[PDB]
């Protein structure tokens, strides 16, 4: 089960809106999780099953599935959200991830 | 749940490394029907991250009966176990190469049917360095 | 012009969950069959037509309910039995005589100082224990479960042999049974028939091979939830049984030890005759043919040009790595590497070594552990074998050689095979329809 | 036939053999089996009694088929009578009315009560 | 009289004292006495409900005695009315017709359902 | 309104909202809470069954308000009809006739039995 993530990296200023795309070569249903890792910090879940918020995460992240395409909307970005986002499916993990930093 | 982890480690190539992840007061659940404590069916996943690149999945241990399952390309050199009495999980990685140096995370999975492969709580991460 | 009218006795059902009761047709046994209401000799099975119902074996409530029910039966059965707290004492253990090369240190001759009838004088008493049941500190050994959980000895009178039990929903409820032989795990089942009681369900206890199960009516069947998932166990159901014997050739003799005023503990006394390893015999040709059938039916889910490799268990506790099952009253843990060794690509009988444990803690419960009583004489138990619990190991996308190993462990997956074709429905005998009538 | 025999059949066949399943709506220590069976039996009696309550409040006690005096509001289902009674089985009909039961139930009881009151006022003369 | 008072009496007396012996068909820890009492009460309720449902199927609910629409086949019994109602006790009659009970019950059930369907069809006008 | 809404109201007002409060007459291991809940459920069912049977014996099963055939002896209460139907509440009326309650039940039962026997005799011809 191959999993790819786009874009490799992206940047946005404070308070903007961003999206991250995850493409799965197979139809894995809604079982998609996304994980955010701040630099020098173990990652913590924020969205599970691709449309239900994790415990203790702000509501500015909203997931969405369109077929094999998966993405979530990040609104009103604030500068504690700079880090690396990874989309994981089943056993596989997205190589690289997406680095988000302010410009 | 709190996931304490062992301290940083340095080993030599070709040796073995042992990493311990502790999850106190989380191996047992309540079965209100019988009204007795049981060992939960949670999965202790193990993840690794090389410096610079994204995370990778080594294996997981279902602690109900010590069932395990490793990744394909690590098989034959990684052994995963847990101790229910100590409520801990042990990763034993053998024959480390130069490229195996990295930070290892232990992850907790409630093994809920609705949410497959979900990790809630993560350990502080143990950095293991291999060199001569 | 139209008016509503109610219709009692309407044939309308809904999905629901409700407690169901046992029913078996007639010695005390661990399943309280003496408490089950007797079942009628001829169940009034009713075929249906033109009716399609969605079935979801993996979200079925019956399996979880019956697992809880079995746990309760087990706990309540062993509750009024002799305690074994005093056995947690220092043991002087020596290696045991006429033993082959497969019993080097397996059996330990352990003596202790259990109290006599009156609780004032100690008496030196010897017994035999299996090496998996002692821990070192001649040398000193202690019972393995003497620092984690208390031990209770099952009463020797009650038997653990599985006995078929029929599940009957209460009045106003029905059990829908899917007769579609090609019906896989989840989906609509066009040929569904109602019934009041389930067929003979044997609450067997096994981990890797579904002993004494129910056979599929057509070619071997594979079932899974999200078979793409690695974790989800891959249920198998054989069309044709694979005979298996799994006997113990020793002749251990029981001995009673008075550990208190009335409470007696049974210990493995002297063994008459020599000592040989317990083994399982499987006819190689039949197992090979069954594996060929299962790989033929398994290639469908992955492709015709894929490679399937059967490997032994990955590892873990003794009850998962080896095939663990009850027989006659003795628990067996049998090396299964002999079977899952093939590498399928596009007369003689195989023998599996076995070991015997006496402390059993299935459905791990923090605080209690059963001491299996010894069984006198040789024990033989022919078993049919009906299904396997395989799990697909992960694989890098570059390669196309899927490896299957006999995992399992959880008894819910074990029991989902026996209730794979059953559902519970609540009848709703009230309905409203338009009609030309108009009540006076 | 037998219990739930016409479950998949059309409206007409089911509406002719109700009583085959109406009659099958009703058919020691404190161990696990004992308490389980007792709860099952009590629950079955309670469900049948709630059903009897709903039937009695509509003034159709003891009748498998009874008629009412309220209009069939087309907002529920404005479909042709013949196609309803010759095409759709009871299950699909329920799946197309399940959203609209409570209201009609209430209507029934209200009408019934009103009717009873009126009847009483008629009989006092 | 009282409960079961007319048990030895003939048909004439018994068929007029139904209510007096139908009035008494229905009248906390987990101790042995407690569980026995609870099971007894549930059993009484279940028996009453079974009888009442059987009455309701034959369209005679709420009536002590009701008339039906199927005739008395002489195969069941050839005894004439007069000696039946002035000569033998209820228990004797029950023992005489006990082994014929299921088929006559089925006959009443089918006839009541058919009569209800016919009445509905007639009322459709 | 809802359950018990018009309890303190007049007979005239309360005698038209029977259904709204008659509808609400019917609405695990062996732990203390479980056994208490089970006992409560079976007790509620038993009480309702007693009341329903008492309705059924007087030939009013399935009727919220039924008319009878037993005369109202003025010894029970000689008050004018309009007075008791326009001023009192139901609680006061029940308190007034509390001690005159078994006698009227017996009279009702005998009257219904006699009426049923007469109806059967008439239906014979
Ligand atoms: C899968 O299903 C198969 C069914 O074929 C099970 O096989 C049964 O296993 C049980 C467990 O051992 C067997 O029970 C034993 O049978 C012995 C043979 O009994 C026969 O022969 C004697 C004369 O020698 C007759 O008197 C008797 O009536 C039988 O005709 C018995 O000797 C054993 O006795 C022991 O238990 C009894 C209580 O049951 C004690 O009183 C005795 O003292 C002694 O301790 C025992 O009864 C059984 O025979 C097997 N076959 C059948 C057809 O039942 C598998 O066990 C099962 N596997 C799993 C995993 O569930
Ligand atoms: C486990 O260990 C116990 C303890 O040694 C064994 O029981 C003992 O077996 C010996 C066998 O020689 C008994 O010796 C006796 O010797 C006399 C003559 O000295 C002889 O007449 C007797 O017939 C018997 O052979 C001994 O009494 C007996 N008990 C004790 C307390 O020592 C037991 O056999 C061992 N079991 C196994 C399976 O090895
Ligand atoms: C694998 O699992 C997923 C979810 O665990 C299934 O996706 C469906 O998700 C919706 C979400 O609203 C549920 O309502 C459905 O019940 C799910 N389907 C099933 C069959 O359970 C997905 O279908 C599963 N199978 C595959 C092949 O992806
Ligand atoms: C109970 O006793 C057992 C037996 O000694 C303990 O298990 C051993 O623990 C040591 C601790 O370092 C390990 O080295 C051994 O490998 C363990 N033995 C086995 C067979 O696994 C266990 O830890 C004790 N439990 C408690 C709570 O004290
Ligand atoms: C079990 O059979 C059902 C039959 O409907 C399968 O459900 C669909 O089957 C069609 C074709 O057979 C597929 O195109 C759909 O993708 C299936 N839907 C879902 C939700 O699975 C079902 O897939 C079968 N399951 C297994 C494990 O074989
Ligand atoms: C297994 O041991 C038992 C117990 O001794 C044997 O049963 C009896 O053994 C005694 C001697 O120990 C003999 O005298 C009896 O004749 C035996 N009873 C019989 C044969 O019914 C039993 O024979 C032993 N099993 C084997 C295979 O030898
Ligand atoms: C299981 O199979 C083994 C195969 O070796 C059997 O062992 C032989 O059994 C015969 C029976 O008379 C003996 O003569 C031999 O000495 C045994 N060993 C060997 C190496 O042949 C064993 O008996 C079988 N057991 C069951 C229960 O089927
Ligand atoms: C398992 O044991 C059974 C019973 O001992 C074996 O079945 C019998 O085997 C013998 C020896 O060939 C035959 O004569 C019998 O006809 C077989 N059936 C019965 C009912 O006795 C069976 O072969 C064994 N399984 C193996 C060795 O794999
Ligand atoms: C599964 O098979 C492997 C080899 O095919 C077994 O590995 C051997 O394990 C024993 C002790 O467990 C060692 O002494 C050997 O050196 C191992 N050899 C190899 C090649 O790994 C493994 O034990 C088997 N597991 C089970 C549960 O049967
Ligand atoms: C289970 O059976 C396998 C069969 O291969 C055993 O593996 C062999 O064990 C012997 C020890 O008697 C070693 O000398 C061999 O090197 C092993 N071979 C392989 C391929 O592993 C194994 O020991 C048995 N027991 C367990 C627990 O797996
Ligand atoms: C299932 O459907 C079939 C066809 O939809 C039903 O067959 C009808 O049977 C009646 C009884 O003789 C005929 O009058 C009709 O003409 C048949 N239908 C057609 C289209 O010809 C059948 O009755 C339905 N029910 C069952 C239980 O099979
Ligand atoms: C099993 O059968 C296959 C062909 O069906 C054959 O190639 C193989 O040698 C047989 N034996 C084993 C142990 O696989
Ligand atoms: C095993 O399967 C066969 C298949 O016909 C069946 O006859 C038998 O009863 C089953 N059980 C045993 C113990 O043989
Ligand atoms: C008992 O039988 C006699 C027969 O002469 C009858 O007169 C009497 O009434 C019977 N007893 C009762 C209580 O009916
Ligand atoms: C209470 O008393 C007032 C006084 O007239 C009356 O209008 C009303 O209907 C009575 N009942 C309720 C429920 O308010």
């Amino acid at each position: 089960i191959q999993v790819t993530q786009s874009p490799s990296s992206l940047s946005a200023s404070i308070g903007d809106t961003i999206t991250v795309a995850c493409e799965v070569s197979q139809d894995v249903g809604w079982a998609v999780n996304w994980y955010h890792q701040r630099p020098g910090r173990p990652p913590y879940n924020l969205i599970y099953t691709a449309h239900n918020l994790a415990p203790g995460v702000a509501s500015r992240f909203r997931g969405s599935r369109v077929g094999t395409y998966f993405t979530l909307t990040i609104n009103n970005l604030l500068p504690e959200d700079v880090g690396t986002y990874y989309c994981q499916v089943f056993d596989s993990f997205a190589p690289g991830g997406t680095r988000v930093d302010l410009r | 749940v709190r996931l304490d982890q062992s301290g940083t480690a340095v080993k030599k190539p070709g040796a073995s490394v042992r990493v311990s992840c502790r999850a106190p007061d989380s191996f047992t659940v309540y079965r209100p029907r019988l009204s007795a404590y049981f060992i939960g069916e949670f999965n202790i996943h193990w993840l690794r991250q090389a410096p610079g690149q994204g995370l990778e999945w080594l294996g997981f241990v279902n602690i109900f009966r010590g069932a395990v399952k490793y990744s394909s390309r690590f098989q034959g050199r990684i052994t995963i176990t847990r101790d229910t009495s100590s409520e801990t999980s042990y990763l034993d990685l053998g024959a480390l190469k130069a490229d195996d140096t990295a930070t290892y995370y232990c992850a907790w999975d409630k093994n809920v049917d609705d949410n497959p492969w979900r990790l809630d709580s993560w350990g502080q991460g143990t950095l293991v360095i291999v060199s001569s | 012009n139209l008016w509503v009218t109610v219709y009692y006795g309407v044939p309308v059902w809904k999905d629901a969950e409700t407690t169901l009761f046992c029913a078996s047709d007639a010695k005390h046994n661990v399943w309280a069959t003496h408490a089950c209401v007797p079942t009628d000799p001829n169940p009034q099975e009713i075929h249906l037509e033109n009716v399609t119902e969605e079935f979801n074996m993996w979200k079925n409530n019956m399996v979880e309910q019956m697992h809880t029910d079995i746990i309760s039966l087990w706990d309540q059965s062993l509750k009024p039995c002799v305690k074994l707290t005093p056995l947690c004492v220092t043991l002087q253990c020596t290696n045991v005589n006429n033993i082959t090369d497969d019993m080097r240190g397996e059996l330990k001759n352990c003596s202790f100082n259990m109290t006599t009838e009156l609780r004032d004088k100690k008496q030196k008493v010897y017994s035999l224990f299996y090496r998996l049941d002692v821990v070192q500190i001649n040398k000193e050994y202690r019972l393995i479960n003497c620092n984690t959980s208390a031990i209770t000895q099952a009463c020797p009178k009650v038997s653990f042999e599985p006995i078929p039990i029929h599940y009957c929903a209460p009045a106003g409820f029905a059990i829908l049974k899917c007769k579609d032989k090609k019906f896989n795990g989840t989906g609509p089942c066009p040929s569904v028939s109602t019934v009041q009681c389930t067929h003979g369900i044997k609450p067997v206890v096994s981990t890797q091979l579904l002993l004494n199960g129910s056979l599929a009516e057509e070619e071997v069947m594979i079932r899974s939830e999200n078979i793409t998932n690695n974790a989800k166990n891959i249920l198998v159901q054989f069309n044709t049984p694979v005979q298996i014997n799994c006997t113990r050739p020793n002749n251990n003799t029981r001995k009673s030890i008075r550990i208190g005023p009335g409470q007696a503990f049974y210990a493995t006394g002297d063994i008459i005759g020599d000592i040989r390893q317990a083994h399982c015999n499987v006819s190689k040709a039949t197992w090979n043919e069954t594996l060929g059938k299962v790989v033929k039916q398994l290639r469908k889910h992955f492709g015709n040009n894929t490679i399937i490799r059967f490997a032994n268990s990955s590892g873990g506790d003794l009850e998962v790595t080896t095939h663990s099952f009850n027989c006659g009253g003795e628990f067996f843990y049998c090396n299964t590497s002999g079977l899952f060794n093939s590498t399928w690509i596009s007369n003689d009988s195989i023998t599996l070594p076995c070991r015997i444990k006496q402390i059993i803690n299935m459905w791990q419960r923090i605080g209690q552990a059963m001491y299996a009583p010894p069984i006198q004489g040789v024990i033989r138990c022919v078993s049919n074998i009906t299904g396997l619990i395989l799990t697909r190991d992960g694989g890098s996308t570059n390669s196309t050689t899927e490896t299957f190993r006999p995992g399992g462990g959880d008894m819910r997956d074990n029991w989902r095979s026996e209730l794979y074709k059953y559902k519970v429905v609540k009848i709703e005998p009230l309905g409203v329809a338009p009609t030309r009538c108009k009540r006076r | 036939l037998g219990f739930l025999g016409a479950a998949g059949s059309t409206m007409g066949a089911a509406s002719m053999t109700l009583t085959v399943q109406a009659r099958n709506l009703l058919s020691l220590k404190l161990t696990v089996w004992g308490i389980k069976q007792l709860q099952a039996r009590v629950l079955a009696v309670e469900r049948y009694l709630r059903d009897q309550q709903l039937l009695g409040i509509w003034g159709c006690s003891g009748k498998l088929i009874c008629c009412t005096n309220v209009p069939w509001n087309s907002s529920w289902s404005n479909r042709n009578l013949s196609e309803i009674w010759d095409n759709m089985t009871w299950l699909q009909w329920d799946k197309e009315i399940s959203n609209y039961t409570q209201i009609i139930y209430g209507l029934l009881e209200e009408s019934q009560n009103q009717q009873e009151k009126n009847e009483q006022d008629l009989l006092a003369l």
